């Protein structure tokens, strides 16, 4: 399945 | 657009106040996806949603994987210089 782009908080 | 050198002043007790996406394993730059209101990136100005982060404190982030970029970015302290561009 397609996935949302990994996002990180910094 | 033009590559900019942008200064951010961060206290040792807080994070940068940015969300990022991308990196080498995605075939795109480290990109700013959010600038968090009332946190250092917001207060210091110069950093905007959609900017690619090319380097921090002289450390090249152009060919860096996402996780390793998170490590490098999160490890910086104090007066932190970003090299960024909007394309």
């Amino acid at each position: 399945a397609n996935s949302r782009k990994p996002t990180s908080i910094i | 657009g033009p590559i900019r050198k942008v200064l951010l002043l961060k206290e040792d007790h807080e994070g940068l106040g940015i969300s990022i996406t991308g990196g080498k394993e995605h075939g795109v730059p480290i990109l700013i996806s959010e600038i968090h209101p009332g946190q250092p990136a917001d207060r210091c100005g110069g950093l905007h949603v959609g900017d690619a982060i090319l380097a921090v404190n002289g450390v090249n982030l152009r060919d860096t994987k996402h996780k390793e970029a998170v490590t490098i970015l999160s490890q910086q302290r104090g007066e932190i210089e970003f090299e960024v561009v909007y394309v």
